[PDB]
């Protein structure tokens, strides 16, 4: 997996 | 008579107001007196500064939690690179305080804002569930500018218990009207990304948001994709302005970028709209955005016409949001009905791809049945199919009032050989029309390779109502 965005 | 405010950086917040009109039309709202009075809104996110001078007089300790180390207090972690910032410039475009001589304003200056600390450890199913399902009688609105990869590649979606804390959210959440989940579509332009293949932006709980930049155009990070809702302003190149908001460490920045500040700002102008009326359901909400966006000086090379006269177009939705349409026809808005069903089987075999499939149905949507659907809402096109390469593929879907949704474009890094296992690509494209007749289903291989595989699974998923239209725009 989970990214910023 | 209406004072807008003081603060310091309040005229570099170019997309809040303009004579120029490339704005969010926030001004008339706050002039109608919706400044977000009463209305709760929590960023999911790295945590939030809850001292920061510009965010303390709206901060809310029932909005927020730190779901990473498990305690009520969501104070970010601080490093020498400021990597867990994220959440506090989302905040401060929800909510930052508004003439106190400090950096800006929130589009929600009044309400009150909270942050749950959830993505500065192992972003697992559970800790997104227990984030997503954070005290759901109080919280009216959540914002969230993360999801999976933006390689391009990757396609990934809610597990179970995210999934289930969506349906018990939209459900049971704010009284039984429902939780209001905002979501920033990503920021996988560079990679050719789809937001389709991205379960969260797809998914039909949320409200997925673009971003314009400031003269009007497709930022080069915007991924497009059927699903997304409306627009929201954000950054764009270096002589465009970008947005302002509160930074780490008691500070003001005038550079957040990306689709992370526009879901924060839609999740503001989501906020005035509830306090204009409290009593809309979470498809309320959706139907008012879809009401009253704009696609005007919006650029793209895709706008189309749908069935019931409304523009739309893959980078953006329905438009730019209109914060002062929004809180007007939010005011005598009548609840919808409720939400009916409608699942249509199509194959009666599998069917090779090769180079090219149609597949033509002629559905009825349940007729005669407690869920015939006459006014679509979201339309999805739950697929299974086998493929060699998966970015080679293009999907199309056409509705019976000749709506041309892409549900799936060419992922050129998109090298996987699994296929896609029951998903369920999302338009929300046909809104309002009539999904009676023919749809129509299109694969093709955009590439030269000799490309091969099954398609052995296609549910038509129609949800929507059956009474209520307007005349068409
Ligand atoms: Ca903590
Ligand atoms: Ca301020
Ligand atoms: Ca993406
Ligand atoms: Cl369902
Ligand atoms: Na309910
Ligand atoms: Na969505
Ligand atoms: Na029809
Ligand atoms: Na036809």
């Amino acid at each position: 997996x989970r990214v910023k965005g | 008579v209406y004072q807008e405010p003081t603060d310091p950086k309040f005229p570099q917040q170019w997309y809040l107001s303009g004579v120029t009109q490339r704005d969010l039309n926030v001004k008339a709202a706050w002039a109608q007196g919706y400044t977000g009075h009463g209305i709760v809104v929590s960023i999911l996110d790295d945590g939030i500064e809850k001292n920061h001078p510009d965010l303390a007089g709206n901060y809310d300790p029932g909005a927020s939690f730190d779901v990473n180390d498990q305690d009520p207090d969501p104070q970010p972690r601080y490093t020498q690179m400021n990597d867990n910032r994220h959440g506090t410039r989302c905040a401060g475009e929800v909510a930052a305080v508004a003439n106190n001589g400090v950096c800006g304003v929130g589009v929600a200056y009044n309400a009150r804002i909270g942050g749950v600390r959830m993505l500065d450890g192992e972003v697992t199913d559970a800790v997104e569930a227990r984030s997503l399902g954070l005290n759901p009688n109080h919280i009216h609105i959540y914002s969230a500018s993360w999801g999976p990869e933006d390689d391009g590649k990757t396609v990934d979606g809610p597990a179970r218990l995210a999934e289930e804390a969506f349906f018990r959210g939209v459900s049971q959440g704010r009284g039984g009207l429902g939780s209001i989940f905002v979501w920033a579509s990503g920021n996988g332009g560079r990679e050719h990304d789809s937001c389709n293949c991205d379960g969260y932006t797809n998914s039909i709980y949320t409200l997925s948001i673009s971003s314009a930049t400031q003269f009007g155009n497709v930022p080069w990070y915007s991924e497009a994709c059927s699903s997304t809702l409306a627009t929201t302003y954000s950054s764009g190149n270096q002589n465009e302005k970008q947005i302002v908001t509160t930074d780490l460490r008691q500070k003001c920045t005038e550079s957040h970028t990306g689709t992370s500040a526009s879901a924060p700002l839609a999740a503001g102008i989501i906020a005035l709209t509830l306090e204009a009326n409290k009593n809309l359901t979470w498809r309320d909400m959706q139907h008012l955005v879809v009401q009253t966006s704009k696609p005007a000086h919006l650029n793209a090379n895709d706008w189309a016409t749908n069935g019931v006269g409304r523009k739309v177009s893959h980078s953006y939705g329905y438009g730019l949001l209109d914060a002062g349409a929004m809180v007007a026809l939010a005011q005598n808005w009548t609840t919808v009905a409720p939400q009916r069903k409608c699942i249509i089987d199509i194959l009666t075999e599998p069917k090779d791809i090769g180079k090219r499939l149609e597949v033509r149905k002629t559905v009825t949507a349940c007729l005669g049945e407690p869920n015939h659907i006459t006014r679509l809402e979201h339309a999805q096109a739950r697929l299974t199919l086998s493929y060699n390469r998966r970015g080679d593929l293009a999907i199309h879907l056409v509705s019976p009032m000749g709506t041309r949704s892409t549900l799936l474009a060419a992922r050129p890094h998109d090298y996987s050989a699994d296929g896609f296992n029951d998903w369920a690509f999302m338009t929300t494209h046909s809104w309002d029309e009539d999904p009676s007749g023919e749809w129509v289903l299109e694969i093709e291989n955009t590439s030269e390779a000799n490309n091969y595989g099954t398609l052995t699974k296609f549910t038509l998923v129609l949800y929507g109502t059956a009474s209520g239209s307007l005349v068409p725009r």
